[PDB]
Parts: structure tokens; C-alpha cells; sequence
């Protein structure tokens, strides 16, 4: 039932204009209220609905390609700890997993496996955690060939999403078909285009004003402000 | 003319305090509606909280709210959450988040701290607000220091977490708590191996001495109250410890949820065996509505509890229609919480089409966070069916047969479905294979 | 018999029943099993209803491969059966092995497979001493025979991966019992060797007994190692067997009856 | 050949700690020991350390103060951490060395700078106490917090195993509701025990021999559940000391946050040195049960100072000269008076009564007896009030307030009633002497 | 030796002259000090003597008396609570020992006694917990008589201590002899007189000389002094 | 009475022994005292050296207030301090009233005065068959009768007004043994009456005796009534006594062989 929408309420004072752009704000919504110490207040409240994409989405920036080379010239990789395999991925160079078989005492056996090398109005979206968000698709193949596909050299797409708190990170791990395997990124950089950004809802703010006779806002959250402050 | 009304509202607390029996709790329960009935406002309120959740008076939701409306207009520090929270989940009225959060707010500026409590658990989890760590974690430790307050001197009294279905994040520290775990286990193995009679040969257990096992079990539970207090109490300091500054750095995210533990245990939750209780002996109706008060306030055993409830269409206010979207509601509340079931649950949920619209590769989406997080292996099956059938995804055979495999060894009691999945699996490649 | 039909068909509807109300309760797959296994009343039903399947078809496998029983081994399998049951259910709690609806499969199939046995060597007793035996019991006898060597050769070969592969468990008893089953295969077909030999010629053979008592005899020592191995071997890992001590009776009863014989005879 | 050298003894160090680590025979210690010995012979200073504080305090080697001084003198010039605070331990406490102060201090700091935490307990006690330097809450504040954030850390991960301080003179805002309920079940589980079907006497004859069951899981039962309340009080004191400081709910108040501080503190890890000293003085190895007492003297328990001072009390101690031993049992007496225990108080009454270390000083053991009465109620110590007003010691004879001494006395405690009532009659009895020659 | 005597860490840096006045150094009690970080420091220490009283004790203020008068005029005095009793007492006026009884809801008795009523090169020294301090005493008596004695009347001896932080509080009482009292006083004037100050110890200080190559303040000291004034 | 003086001198010796062993430890008076108070074997001796002292005592003032026993009446003497030393060791084990310095005393104390009071009442029988007694030994017995009474009645007062003031205790216990002894006391006072009439009169008095008899029996009736009304009221409050019962039956036998020889007499 809409859990993802998001509210805040403020007290612009006792003089105020409901705002125009975005949501309206209508009159028989609102609602009469009185504190515990007698103080009287009016509130209103929008519609919730936060439709459409009215934001006026302007971006005279490139595409996204050149946003990711600085990656490719660094050559600084990550890696991803897993249940058994270890999978070591690099963007621009390959992608591989491999396994270390520790023998006692001389010597270590490798188990490594390649799943690629590298040698439209509407853009795509995935669904992650539950959320629509859209992400920038990349083709590559010829890595190591499986015995399950008849000596065919594995394919797999690397998925981009940005995170302010990453570190060109993986995410998680899953396959779509036997020996084609799909490897989701956490690049921080390429949200910073309006498009490739998270799909965040706009707040709707809520207003509840304070009829004359009573202070702007209610006398128990200032108390309430000064012990958050020096705790 | 109002000293008649104290006086009742005095006579009904007094009967209610010093007899616990149903009929002299419903007595006082009259003579406090009769109080209530010149608009006195603390028996009123009393007999409010209990005419609307059942098991005290007749449920009667649009009298209570019709109440409620007065009682708002008193301004009653209690009266403003419970109109709030009918509000909110849409109780037999229209659904909207703002006034419930204008109701709730000032129900916790009057200073109740059921209201902070809301305030900081929907803060917390960004419901009907955006997601954040100050406003949650202050309005949380506004209502654990009175928890506290009332552990200290009370004892703290220890209530049975009960499921009708049934950084430092690992175990929010380490050291006290898990002291007190080894000591309630030997004090429970000390106990059980105690009522140990089998070697008496006309004797030990003084034929049928009764007397003695009763003050075993009784000595037990009272230990438990005494370890669980101390448990709190050491939860509460880690929190205060991981919150402010000190001892281990800034770290908001591990703990908000230990303050949120110690709110939860707190003594809020007692009416867990009221609805229990009202729900073992039919009376549906009051279950999800003393559930909804403590799925309000956060409680995952309430959420996963109300939800289960809903899902099989008992609730008699909601209509039969809107069923099924509030409990894919509290259930993904559930999930936000981390309780396993209830991901299994809301897979179901998008896979047979229960509310929302049949769509696979959600269902897949939370089939798959319950697999590898969890390691639950019912929504890892269904996922491996979804590889055996098709849905959604391409189709091949030799994944679904190695999360089958891994289905085997993943629980000792799935030795069974998967090798009856794995010979039709391999009834199939082998018509197949004939077939080619 | 209309009774034995009567209560295989009670226990197809006693476990119809329980499935569909485990369904009921459940609504999907995984979860009405989890409950089938772990509870009682309802786990119980299942393998009573497994044990009467496997009578059945052991029934159904002895009417194709036999025309007709000659009511005297009866009771004698009956005995078999009983021994090797008592026998099968000291193991089954000896070993510590826990309850698993997994191997009672194997112990299944092991009894139906020595009760195939002991119905081999009875017909083979009574092959002996039989005149008028058409080519149709010979290649029914023949098949048996060679579909029980061949199953005894895979188990046998299962059994000796699985201890080299694993380690010592449950499956090393196992393979001794299948060697000791292939055993008594092969004494089965040199009896039913001697016995077409001197089916084939008109006059009796001095040399055929000479032959089943020098093979009885070899039958009998091999019996005797392999028993004195299977002690040492359960005597040394594990704990204490305190099984298979009366078939090592009737083992060491055989080699007794054929060494003594041959050396009153020679 | 340097780097071999110390590869070798890093190796044999290495083994040696190993052994330690997991064998904790007797023997297998001692063996360990030496081998630590050998690692120090060619200067490992880890090893160096670790054999220095077994050869001076005599746990696990034979003892020898000489040594460890000579070899700690390198230890500091070095510049480790734990060789100056037992340098600056040897010069506060005149151990085998030229006592002084000043020297003790800088040493302390300096083990303080170096990283130590028993020289910041130490600084901490000593500028609580204000023994040696200005009495402050500031800097006492620091070097007990910085103590104090090690030992919550450690003890948030491990629980900071249990120590009970037992005494040798005397053997030889939060959390009501949890004990009550605590020692309530412990009730009901004794009275459930000794219901059962006579525990005891039982019909008995040959015995049935079926084997008790229950005694040690419970015991195992209590201590940890004494070590977790312990836990849940260390980290309370510990909350309450920062919001007292920080002046988060409560201003700013000195006396509360050091106090909590140092209570938190002595409960620590290094605490097992306690038993490590008594059961040194059991087996009778008094000089081993001196010296591992005087330091954690030093460092600020109240049980090792009455400790030590008991220990010193009766000649026993071998180490420090017997021209000495009462001056420096005196200190130790002091120093646990004014943290409150009452035998120290009256033994230091004792102590200015008979003339013992300080000359006789009939006034002042007055006083310190009179204190030991008012501020503690203690029987023994109005008890002796009684008796110096009779025979009019230190001030003007009267014969009735030692009446009124004798009989609160009396009142105080149900343990003096004999004594009381014998003075009281050969008070009676010289009285009326006296009225009789009259 | 002793707890008396109080010591400061002080930190001048390389360049620094003994003092010629107060305590004496010599060059013989140096100390060389290595740190864990490498650092030289040459550490030096006063002689711990603390002798004579050559402090210069020259001061022409007023008599004691002077002192006394205005808390003598205040007429604003204080109280104390005993385990039975309740000695209240007002500086120059009297005091007043009693206890008040209650009865069971008529009767309040109060039991008065009075301590009595008001109609040199060496200051005499009065020992308290152990310290040995200056005091003013005001000789006193003429109470109510005690008849033990035949009805003498009685007499007190009011103890005059100072204290900085006071509130003209008693901190102890005290019965010499039967009828016979001393009580004392605490007050935050007096003592600026020469004499009647605490005799408080001079602080010894040691200098920790830094040597060339290595800084006056240690990195970890240099860290923890603003750690403990940014936690102030 | 050398080994009486050497019994003693041992004694002596003994507790200075604790004494010094005592002092040596604990160099001061209190803690002397209150480690002597607080070890058992310093406790038993001396409680053994008290009960020494106590038999002496006992043995001089039998010396003084009796000239000479007429070796007729130890036996019952021994019998009745059996039976209450057994009467009093049962009331402070069911009162718990716990072993401590100061109600052990008691007990010994009314042990000895009910000795006392049974030596009184045998020399008053047999003064009343005596045909030459002394006017000094008339005249030292009524000392003694009076003495002994007063000294119990103020003990029973001073008994009486602490219950009171405090409540039911194991006191009132104590207060009816000291009643009974006053009983007693007065009984031997009505006995010195009954002999002043004798000893006046050179003719036997039937009427005179009877009449003094009778009322004898009527006081000591009443005693016994009150003494089992006191005893009665343990009952409602605290638990039984499971003691005091044997007195309580010689009570009755008294008041039986009262009513006895008043109905023959009649
Ligand atoms: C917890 O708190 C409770 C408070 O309620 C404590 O209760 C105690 O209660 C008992 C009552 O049972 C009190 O005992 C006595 O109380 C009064 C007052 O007596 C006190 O004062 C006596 C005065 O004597 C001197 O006083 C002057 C002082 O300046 C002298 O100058 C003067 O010359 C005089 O000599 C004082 O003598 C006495 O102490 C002892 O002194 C004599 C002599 O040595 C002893 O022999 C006595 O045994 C006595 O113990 C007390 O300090 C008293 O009433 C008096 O006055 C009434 C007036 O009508 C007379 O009728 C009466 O006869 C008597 O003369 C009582 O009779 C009783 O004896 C006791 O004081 C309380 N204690 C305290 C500390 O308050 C309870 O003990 C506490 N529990 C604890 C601490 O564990
Ligand atoms: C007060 O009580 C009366 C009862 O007569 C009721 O009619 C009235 O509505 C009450 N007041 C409010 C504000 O509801
Ligand atoms: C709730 O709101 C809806 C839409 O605004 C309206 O149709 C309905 O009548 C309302 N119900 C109540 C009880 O106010
Ligand atoms: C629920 O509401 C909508 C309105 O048409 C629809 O799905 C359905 O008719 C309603 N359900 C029932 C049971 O009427
Ligand atoms: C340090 O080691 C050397 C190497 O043998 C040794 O000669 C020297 O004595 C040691 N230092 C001291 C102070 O003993
Ligand atoms: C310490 O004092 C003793 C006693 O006089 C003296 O012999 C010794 O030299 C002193 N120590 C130093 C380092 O001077
Ligand atoms: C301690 O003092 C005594 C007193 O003269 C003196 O003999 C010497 O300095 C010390 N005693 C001994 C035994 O050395």
C-alpha cells in the first residue's frame, strides 16, 4: 500500500501559501488539533501521489562511456569472497574465478576458470532488492570453453549501479544460463548523470500551521532538541 | 458531579488491580464505562484501549473511533496514537499516512511513549518518513532509558516470543551476553536433569510428590527473569556505549537496532498473550487487532503474527479484497526485519498472484534473497523449480540440478523432495534423451 | 489370496488419506513432506505401506519366475525371512545409525534378494531329484541365476568403492553380505551344473558326487574365512557386533558336514 | 652472526611462549621459564620482560631482586614500556634500591608514554589519592579513562574473567530488581534441593550410590552468571562515569566519574595476580607474597594494600630490612584507611597507641579511633575509645563518658556483649574502689 | 618516605637554569630517560628537603578579632544533625543542644541544653585527622548546669579552622570531658592571616631537559593533552 | 575431696591453656574475647569450666543448707534433674532459640533451682517423720525456702515484664518454670506451716493434718490447672512443643491422687 512514500512535517509559522508546482494542496483535508498543553493548531495535508516524471530532466553530458574509462586506464581491481570460488573482477581487461586447492605443505593447486575477455530511447531497467532502476549493459565472451555447452566460450554482462558509499565493489553473483553468469558492480560515479541516477522518490512535505495565541511550533520538541543536542 | 465519576473510575481500578478474574475484571470494566459515560478522561481512555482491541469489551471499531474524535479534542497525550494508528492501516476508515504522522508526532509531543516509540521504529524503517539515523535513534533511546527505569526496579517481567506461523553486526558485541546464554543453558540442563526420577526404585520421587517439581519449574522461571534482566541491562549499556561517542566508535547502524531489542522487550509486550490467548479460542477479530497496535509500535513477532492471520482471510473488518494487500504489507514489513518466512511468504505472493499481479521474476527476486541469506531451502526449491519448469528464465536443466544437490545437503530433512524432483528430473532428461 | 489383495488396498487408502490431509494442512510440495517425515502418526504409515509394496512384488516376481510353490519351502523362507529380519534390526541398532527413510530401502532390497536366494537353492534341492523338469524352468533357473550374479557383482563393486572412497561405515557389513550372497550363488550353479551334467546322460555319474563334495567343501572354507575376516575386522573398528554369530554357526555346521564326510569317505 | 643470533632466541623465545600458551603445568611453566631465561641471556627483550617480572616477583622462577634490577636498568635505557614501570615500582617501594619519589614518578610517566596501562593505572590511583603529587580530578580523570576504555573493550569481547578479593586480616544505581530475582530462584532451588526425598539422611543403610548430579553444573551456573552481572555492572558504572563527565543528563562532577573509573578499573585482567600472590603465601613463600602484593598496592587496590601491610605487619616478609618493615606496613595501613576499611583505621590507632614504626602518640591514635567509631560504626574501635577515656590516655581522665562508649558499644554490634559486660564490671568494681578509699 | 609531598612533570625544553631559589639541584641526581619512539630526555630532580619556614611571613593586616566580627553581627547561623541530637550553633550568640520528640499528635517536647552564653607569641596547633593545623579558639562557658558535677555550670570552646570553599558548617563535635564541649567552625576568612592558612607542602618540581635531536614534548603526551581538553 | 581439688586444678589448667592459646593469636582484649566466643572447642571449654564451677558452687551451698544428706534421697534427686535437664534441652531445641552466651545460663540455672527445690522437698519429708530435730536447722531451712522464693519470683517478674513489653518469645517458657518453682516454694512454705503445728503439739492432730493436706492438694491442683493452661496456648501460635509432658503427667498424677484421697477421706 505505497509503504516507499515518504513524508516530513514543518511548521512554516501562521502565515503561509500553500505552494503550487509538484503536489496541491487542497482545504477540506485538514484537520483541527490541540496539544497537551492547550495549544490549538491547523494542519494540512497533499495528495499522494508523486506521479509522472516532471523534473525536467536536462543532461547535455556525453554518454556514459567516458565516465568509465578512467577505470579501465587505472587497472585498480577489487575481489569478492564467496562460498568456494573466488570471483576476481576487472573492468576492461576480463573477468575470471578461480579456486586455491592448498596441498600439504609444497604445493597449491589452481582451479581457475575464464568467463570473458574484452580485446535506444528507452533506457533498460533491472529490478533489484525489489526496486526499479536503471542500469548500463556491456557484451562480452570468449573465455574458457564448457563442456556442458558443447566447447562454447562463456559470455556474461557486467551490471553497473551506483552507491555513494562504494568502492567499485561486487554486489552479488548469479547466472542465467549454464556457463553464462551475470556480475553486478557497485561504481559510485555513474549516478551523477540525472538519468543514470537512483530512482529516488521527491519528498512531499507536509505544512501544519499554528493559529496566533501559540507559539510557531509546540513547546515539548524544543526540550526535546536541546537534550538530542548535547547527547 | 465529577467526584461520582472518580470515585467509579477508583473502584473499577482497584478491582482490576487487586482481582484478575474475568468477571471482576469485566465488573470493573462496566463500572469504568459508567465512569467514562460523563467523559472523564482517564477511565475513558481505559476503557478505550481495550473496547477497541476485545477481550475486555464488545469490539466496536466505529463507536471507538467516533470516541476517539472527543478524546483528540481533550487532548489526550494517548488518545491522539490510537487514533493514529486506525488511521494508519486503514482500520475501518480511508488510509493516509500524513495525518497518522501528524497524530503520532504530537501524541509523542504530549509525552507518551508508546507515540516515541512509534515515532522512532517508522523514522528507523522510513515508513511514512524518510530513512534516517538521528531522529530514530533519539526518539528510540527516549523510551529505552524508561525501559530501563522499569527493569531495575520491577524485574523486568519475561514474556515468551511466540510465532503463530511457527562492522560489529554479528552478535552487536560479545563478552556478557553470551555468558548469560552458558549460564541459562546449565541452569536449564541443571533443572531438567533434577526432574530425573527413573533411577527412584520406592523412592527419590516420594510417590508423586508434585510438591517439588512445581518450585523446580517456578525456581527455573524466576531464574530465567533474573537472567533476562541482566541480559537487557547489558544490551541497553553496549547501546548506550556504540550510540553516543565512547568505547567503540561512531557507529549509528549497530545501534539503533540493540536500542530497538531493549525497547522491544521493554513491557509493552504482554499483550502477546492477550491476543494469543484471544486467538486459541476462536475470536479472529481481536488477534489482528491487538497484533496491529504492537506491528505499529515494530514488533517483528507481531508483524510475521498479523500477517499470518490475514493471509488466511479471517479478519472480518477489512474487506475480503484488501486482505491480501495489507498482509503483503505487514509480511514485506516482516521481511524488512529480517524474519526468514516471510520472504518465502512474499514470493508466493508474486508467484501465484495472491494481491498483486502474477509476475515471476519478482517472485525469483525473493526467492533468491531467502536462499542465500537465510539458507533456507523451501524458497531455494521453489527457485530450483522455477530453473526445472522455465518461468520467467531461460530453461536448461544441470542448474536446477545442482542447487537440487545442494538442497540435499543443505538440511537433513530435504533428503527426500529433491530425489523425488531429481527421478522426475531424470525421468524427463531420459524421455528426452529418447526422444532425440 | 482376496485378503492379502483386501489389505494392500487398506494401506493405498490409509496413505491416500494422510497425504491429503497433510496437503490440506500445507498447500505446497515442499512443505507436506517436511511434515510426512518428521511427525509420527504419519511417518509410521509410510514404510508398513513400503514393506507391503515389496511383499507384493517379491510375490508378483516369485509367481512370474515360479509356476507354482510346491508348499514346503514355505515355511522354511518364512524362517529365512524371520532370522534374517531379527538379524537385519540388531544391525540397524547397533551401528547407531539413526532413523533415515534412505537406507531401510537397502535393507529392503537385501532381504528380498536373500529371499530370492534361499528360493533358489530350494528349487535347486528340489531340481535335483526331479524327473520330468522342462526347458522352460532351466532358462527361467538360468536367468535368475544370472541376474543374481550380476546384481551381487554391482553391489559387491559399489560396496568396495564406497569403503575406499569414504572410509569404514555401515556398507563394508554390506558388501559382506553380498559376497556371501554370490558365494552361495556360485555353489547354487555348480550344483545346478552337476545336476544338468548328469541330467544329460542316462546313467548316473560316480564322479558327480565326488565333485559336489570337493565343491561343498571349497563353498564351506570360504564361508569359514570370510566370517573369521568379518570378526576381525568388526572386532578391531567400530564396537562390538554381537551379530551374525548363528549364520557363522551354520557356516562352520556346513564345513563340518563336508570336511568330516569327505575324510569318513576318503 | 647478530641476526642469527636473535633468530635463534626469537625461535626458543617462540617455543617457550608456545609452551605457556597451552600447557599450563607447573612444571611445563618452570621449563618454560628457563627457557625464556636462555631467550634473555642474549637479549630478547620481549623475553627480557617476561622473565624480568618471574625473577623479581618470584612466581614461576626462584626469586631475585639483583638481577632483575641490573637487567631492567637495560630495559629501560632501551626504552620499553613495561621495564619502566617496574623500575619506577622498585623506586617507589625501596626495593632492593635507594628509595625515592620523584624518580618513581617520572618512571611512571614515562611506562605511561610508552603505552602502559599498569603505569596508567598507577598515575591514575596515585593522582586520585593525591599520594606524591597534587590531588586533582582532571588528571586522575585521564589516566583512569585510558584504562578504562582498554578494560570495557576487552571485556566486551571476552567478559573479563572473575576475581574475588579475598582478605587476609579478615579470612586468614541500577540493578535491584535482577539480584532480587537472582537470589529468589536461588532460594526456591534450595529449598526444591533440600524438599526432595531427604537429600540427607536418606534410608541410607550400604547407600544407593546413584550419584548426586547437580553440584557442579550449578556452581557452574552461578559463577557465570556472577561473571556476567559482574559484565553488566562494569559497563553501568562505565555509562554512568561518561555521562557524569561528558555532562550529557548530569553536569560535569569530578568526584563521581574518577570514582566509577576506579572501581571499574580493579576488576580487570591483571587482577589473577592476586590469587598469583596468595597462593604464594600459602605453601608459605612470603617473599613472592610481598612483593606481588606491594605492586598492586601500588597501583591502587584496597585488598593488596591491607595485604601487604598484613604481610609486613608481622616480620614476616625477608626482602625489605627489618629496621623498616613497620614504616613501610605503616603507608600501606594509611593508604587502605582512607579508602574506607575499618581494620586499617584501627590498626593505624594500633599503630600510634603502642608506639610501633612512628613514636608513641597517645592523641593521635585518639583521633584515628575516634574516626574509626563515627564515620564506619566500628565495635573494636569504640571499644578502645571506651577504654582510653577510663585510664584518662591522651586527654583528662573521666569515668562516665567511657560508660556511655562501653554501652553504645554494646548496642552497636551482638558480638561485644562478653568483652563490654567484663570492662563494664572492673569498671564498676575500680569505681566503687575508688569511692570506698574516698 | 612519606605521602606528603607532592611532585610536577614539567617540560621547559633544551635550554633551562637551576634555580638558586627555594629547593636546591645538584648534578648529581640526573636521570637519562629513552621513550618507545627514541627520544632523549635528561631529567632532572629536586632535593627533597622542604625545610625551614623562610617564607617572608611579614604581613600588617588586621587583628583576628577583625575577622570575626562580621560573621559575629551576621546573625545567620547554621545547624547540624546527630544520630539522636541536633546541635545548633550561632556564632557569638549561643548554642543550643537538643532533640524533639513527637508525640502522638499533640505533645512535641524539646529536651534544650545549653552550652552556654556570652554577657601570646606561639599560636597554639590543634591536631585534626592526622594534620597538624593552626586554629583561633573563643574560651567559653557559664551553660546550664550538668549534674553529674554538683551543677557546674557548663562550658564550650568554639574551634576556629578555615577552609576555601565554606559555609560556616561544623564539621566536628566533640566532649572532652562529661559537660564540658568543643565544637568547631569553618569559615573562608580568617586564614588570610599569616598563620592560619593550611600549611601546604611546596610542590617539588622535576624538569625533564629535552637533548638536541628530539622534541621538548613527547608525541604521545603532545597527543593526549588536546585528547583531554577536546573530552573536557 | 582431694580429687574434687584435683578435678578442678585440671580444669583450671585446661581453660588457661585456651586463654593463652587464645591471646597468642589476637595480641588485644577484644579480639581475644570475641575469637574465644566465636571457635567451638573455646566455647565447649568453657561451658565445661562453667559447669564445674556450677557443681561446686552447688556442692558448698548444699554443704551450707543441708548438715548431712541421708544418702536415701539422691536417687530421686538424680531422676528429677534427668528428667529436666531432658525438659529443657527439648524446649531450646523446639524453640529454636540456637546456642548463644546467654540463655544457656538459664537453663542451668533452673536445672539447679529445680534441685534445689526437690532436695527442700525431701528434707521437709523427712523432717516430718524427724523426732529430734534442732531450732537452728528449723530456722535455717525457712531462710532458705524464703531466700530461694523471693530470688525465683524476681526472676519471673523480670521474665514476665520482657515478654510483655516484647511478645511471645521462648521466655514465657523460662516464666512458667520459674511458676512452677514458686509453686513449689509455696508448697514447702505450707509444709514448714503443717510442721509448726506438728512440732507445738505433743498429741497427733487428725483433723488438723487432714485439713492441711487437703489444702495442699487444692493449691498444688490449681498450680497443675494453670500450668497446663500456660502450656495450651503453644498450640494456636508458633507449632507443638513436643516437650513440657512429662511434668504435665506427674501434674496429673498429682491431681489424681489428690482427688483419690479426698473422695476415701469423704
Ligand atoms: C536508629 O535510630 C533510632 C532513633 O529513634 C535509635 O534509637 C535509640 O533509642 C533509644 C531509646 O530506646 C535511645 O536511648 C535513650 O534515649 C533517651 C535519650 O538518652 C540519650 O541522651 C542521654 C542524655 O544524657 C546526657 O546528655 C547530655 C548530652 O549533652 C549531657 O550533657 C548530660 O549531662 C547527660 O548526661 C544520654 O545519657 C544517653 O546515652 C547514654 O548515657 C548514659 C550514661 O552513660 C547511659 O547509661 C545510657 O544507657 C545512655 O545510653 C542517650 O544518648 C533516653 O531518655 C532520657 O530522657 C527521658 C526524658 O523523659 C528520661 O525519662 C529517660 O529516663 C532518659 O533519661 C531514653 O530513656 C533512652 O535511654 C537512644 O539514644 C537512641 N539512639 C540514637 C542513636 O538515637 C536507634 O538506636 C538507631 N539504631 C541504630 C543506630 O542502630
Ligand atoms: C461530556 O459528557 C457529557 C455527558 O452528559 C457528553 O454529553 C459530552 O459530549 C461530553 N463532552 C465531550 C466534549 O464529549
Ligand atoms: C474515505 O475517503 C474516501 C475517498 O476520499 C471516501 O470515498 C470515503 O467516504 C471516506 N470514508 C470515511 C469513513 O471518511
Ligand atoms: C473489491 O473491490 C473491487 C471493486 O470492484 C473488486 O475487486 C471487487 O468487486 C471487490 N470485492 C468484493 C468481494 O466485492
Ligand atoms: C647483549 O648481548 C650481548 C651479546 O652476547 C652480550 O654480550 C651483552 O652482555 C648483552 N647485554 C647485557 C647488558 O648483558
Ligand atoms: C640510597 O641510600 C643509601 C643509604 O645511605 C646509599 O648508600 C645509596 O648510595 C643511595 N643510592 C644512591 C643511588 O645514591
Ligand atoms: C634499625 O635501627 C636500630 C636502632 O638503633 C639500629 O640497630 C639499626 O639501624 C637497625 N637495626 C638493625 C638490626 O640493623
Amino acid at each position: 500500500l505505497s509503504d516507499d512514500i515518504p513524508f516530513r512535517v514543518n511548521w512554516p509559522g501562521t502565515e503561509f501559501s500553500l505552494p503550487t508546482t509538484g503536489v496541491l494542496y487542497k482545504e477540506d483535508n485538514y484537520v483541527i488539533m490541540t496539544t497537551a498543553h492547550k495549544e490549538k493548531y491547523k494542519c494540512i495535508l497533499p495528495l499522494v501521489t508523486s506521479g509522472d516524471e516532471e523534473e525536467e530532466k536536462d543532461y547535455k553530458g556525453p554518454n556514459p562511456r567516458e565516465l568509465l574509462e578512467p577505470l579501465f586506464k587505472q587497472s585498480s581491481c577489487s575481489y569478492r569472497i564467496e562460498s568456494y570460488w573466488t570471483y576476481e573482477v576487472c573492468h576492461g581487461k576480463h573477468i575470471r574465478q578461480y579456486h586455491e586447492e592448498k596441498e600439504t605443505g609444497q604445493k597449491i593447486n589452481i582451479h581457475e576458470y575464464y568467463l570473458g575477455n574484452m580485446l535506444s530511447n528507452e533506457i533498460p531497467t533491472k529490478n533489484i532488492e525489489g526496486q526499479m532502476t536503471p542500469y548500463y549493459p556491456v557484451g562480452m565472451g570468449n573465455g574458457t570453453p564448457c563442456s556442458l555447452k558443447q566447447n562454447r566460450p562463456r559470455s556474461s554482462t557486467v551490471m553497473y549501479i551506483c552507491h555513494p558509499e562504494s568502492k567499485h565493489e561486487i554486489l552479488s553473483v548469479a547466472e542465467v544460463t549454464t556457463c553464462e553468469y551475470e556480475v553486478v558492480i557497485l561504481t559510485p560515479l555513474l549516478c551523477s548523470h540525472p538519468k543514470y541516477r537512483f530512482r529516488a522518490s521527491p519528498v512531499n512535505d507536509i505544512f501544519c500551521q499554528s493559529l496566533p495565541g501559540s507559539p510557531f511550533k509546540p513547546l515539548t520538541l524544543r526540550q526535546l532538541e536541546q537534550q538530542e543536542e548535547i547527547l | 458531579q465529577m467526584q461520582e465519576a472518580e470515585m467509579m473510575y477508583q473502584t473499577g481500578m482497584k478491582i482490576l488491580n487487586g482481582s484478575n478474574k474475568k468477571s471482576q475484571k469485566r465488573e470493573a470494566y462496566r463500572y469504568l464505562q459508567k465512569a467514562a459515560s460523563m467523559n472523564h478522561t482517564k477511565a475513558l481512555e481505559r476503557v478505550s484501549y481495550a473496547l477497541l482491541f476485545g477481550d475486555y469489551l464488545p469490539q466496536n471499531i466505529q463507536a471507538a473511533r467516533e470516541m476517539f474524535e472527543k478524546l483528540t479534542e481533550e487532548g489526550s497525550p494517548k488518545g491522539q496514537t490510537a487514533l493514529g494508528f486506525l488511521y494508519a492501516s486503514g482500520l475501518g476508515v480511508n488510509s493516509s499516512q500524513a495525518k497518522a504522522l501528524v497524530y503520532y508526532t504530537f501524541g509523542a509531543l504530549g509525552g507518551n511513549l508508546i507515540a516515541h516509540m512509534v515515532l522512532g521504529y517508522r523514522y528507523w524503517a522510513g515508513i511514512g518518513v524518510l530513512q534516517s539515523c538521528e531522529s530514530a535513534l533519539t526518539h528510540y533511546r527516549l523510551v529505552a532509558n524508561h525501559v530501563a527505569s522499569d527493569i531495575s526496579l520491577t524485574g523486568g517481567s519475561v514474556v515468551q516470543r511466540i510465532r503463530l506461523p511457527d562492522g560489529m553486526a554479528y552478535l552487536y558485541g560479545r563478552g556478557v551476553q553470551v555468558n548469560y546464554d552458558l549460564a541459562l543453558k546449565y541452569f536449564q540442563k541443571a533443572a531438567e536433569q533434577g526432574w530425573v526420577d527413573g533411577q527412584l526404585q520406592l523412592g527419590s520421587m516420594y510417590y508423586n510428590g508434585i510438591g517439588v517439581k512445581r518450585d523446580y519449574k517456578q525456581a527455573l522461571k524466576y531464574f530465567n527473569l533474573a537472567s533476562q534482566g541482566g541480559h537487557i541491562l547489558a544490551f541497553y549499556n553496549l547501546a548506550q556505549m556504540h550510540a553516543s561517542g565512547t568505547g567503540v566508535m561512531r557507529s549509528c547502524h549497530t545501534a539503533v537496532e540493540l536500542f530497538k531489542n531493549v525497547c522491544e522487550r521493554g513491557r509493552w509486550s504482554e499483550r502477546l498473550m492477550t491476543a494469543y490467548n484471544s486467538y486459541k479460542d476462536g475470536d479472529y477479530n481481536a488477534a489482528v487487532i491487538q497484533y496491529l497496535l504492537l506491528a505499529e509500535q515494530g514488533y517483528e513477532v507481531a508483524q510475521s503474527n498479523a500477517a499470518f492471520i490475514l493471509d488466511q482471510r479471517e479478519a472480518s473488518i477489512v474487506g475480503e479484497n484488501e486482505t491480501y494487500p495489507r498482509a503483503l504489507l505487514h509480511w514485506n514489513r516482516a521481511a524488512s526485519q529480517g524474519y526468514t518466512v516471510a520472504r518465502i511468504k512474499l514470493g508466493d505472493y508474486h508467484f501465484y498472484g495472491f494481491g498483486t499481479d502474477v509476475d515471476y521474476e519478482t517472485a525469483f527476486i525473493h526467492y533468491r534473497l531467502a536462499s542465500e541469506q537465510q539458507h533456507s531451502a523451501q524458497a531455494m526449491f521453489n527457485l530450483g523449480y522455477m530453473h526445472e519448469k522455465g518461468l520467467g528464465i531461460k530453461q536448461d536443466i544441470h542448474l536446477a540440478k545442482r542447487f537440487y544437490d545442494m538442497a540435499a545437503e543443505a538440511s537433513p530433512d530435504a533428503q527426500v523432495p529433491v530425489f523425488l524432483a531429481l527421478c522426475k528430473l531424470g525421468v524427463v532428461y531420459f524421455l528426452q534423451y529418447i526422444r532425440e | 489370496m482376496f485378503r492379502t489383495a483386501v489389505m494392500m488396498a487398506a494401506s493405498l487408502a490409509l496413505t491416500g488419506a494422510v497425504v491429503a490431509h497433510a496437503y490440506y494442512l500445507k498447500h505446497q510440495f515442499y512443505p507436506t513432506v517436511v511434515y510426512l517425515t518428521k511427525s509420527s502418526p504419519s511417518m509410521a504409515v509410510l514404510y508398513i505401506q513400503a514393506f507391503v509394496l515389496v511383499f507384493l512384488l517379491g510375490k508378483v516376481m516369485g509367481k512370474v519366475f515360479f509356476g507354482q510353490l510346491r508348499a514346503a519351502e514355505m515355511e522354511h523362507l518364512l524362517e529365512r525371512s524371520w532370522y534374517a529380519v531379527t538379524e537385519t534390526c540388531l544391525a540397524f541398532t547397533v551401528f547407531r545409525d539413526d532413523f533415515s527413510p534412505r537406507f531401510v530401502a537397502l535393507f529392503t532390497l537385501l532381504l528380498f534378494l536373500k529371499c530370492f536366494h534361499w528360493l533358489a537353492e530350494d528349487r535347486v534341492d528340489f531340481m535335483e531329484r526331479s524327473p520330468n523338469i522342462s526347458w522352460l524352468f532351466h532358462c527361467r533357473i538360468v536367468s535368475l541365476m544370472f541376474l543374481l550374479g550380476i546384481l551381487d557383482f554391482l553391489f559387491v563393486s559399489h560396496a568396495y568403492h564406497s569403503i575406499l572412497t569414504r572410509g569404514a561405515s555401515v556398507q563394508l557389513v554390506f558388501g559382506f553380505e553380498y559376497a556371501i550372497l554370490m558365494t552361495m550363488v556360485l555353489t547354487i550353479f555348480i550344483k545346478y551344473v552337476l545336476h544338468s551334467v548328469d541330467l544329460q546322460s542316462e546313467n548316473p555319474w560316480d564322479n558327480k558326487a565326488v565333485y559336489m563334495l570337493y565343491t561343498e567343501l571349497f563353498t564351506g572354507f570360504i564361508k569359514v574365512l570370510l566370517y573369521m575376516a568379518f570378526m576381525t575386522i568388526m572386532i578391531k573398528v567400530h564396537t562390538f557386533p554381537l551379530f551374525a554369530i548363528r549364520p557363522m554357526y551354520l557356516a562352520m555346521r556346513q564345513f563340518k558336514k563336508a570336511v568330516t564326510d569327505a575324510i569318513m569317505s576318503r
